[PDB]
């Protein structure tokens, strides 16, 4: 008389199939891109603007000596 | 009871997946009823199309 089957306490777990969590998508995305990649080209044109005006300073020594 | 989250790991490790899903598309695609003349049992059968199991 010591059998198993229990009178209660029963879930059950599920057959399911979902993880569809969206995402940042649709014209959300190629819109970050782009306005990351022109605050990078932004960042140029202040450095190797300015980094060709110190240049010019370093041939500058030059030309102020040799005679 | 905690089945079911185990095999919602396979799902995203290989069905969604791109390279995987390159892996095998089309391939081997035995279909016809000489897919039945040559005697098959269960899938290789009734995942192409026939359905019928015992």
């Amino acid at each position: 008389k010591q059998d198993m089957p229990p009178v209660g306490g029963y879930g059950p777990i599920d057959y399911k199939r979902n993880l569809p969590r969206r995402g940042l998508s649709g014209y959300s995305m190629f819109a970050v891109g782009i306005g990351a990649l022109l605050f990078g080209y932004w960042s140029m044109m202040k450095w190797n603007r300015e980094r060709r005006r110190l240049q010019i300073e370093d041939f500058e020594a030059r030309i102020a000596l040799m005679p | 009871k905690n089945f079911s989250l185990r095999i919602d790991e396979l799902e995203e490790m290989l069905t969604n997946n791109r390279i995987w899903r390159n892996r095998t598309v089309d391939i081997g695609i035995v279909t016809a009823e000489d897919a039945l003349n040559y005697g098959f049992s269960g899938v290789m059968l009734r995942g192409s199309g026939i359905q019928w199991d015992l």
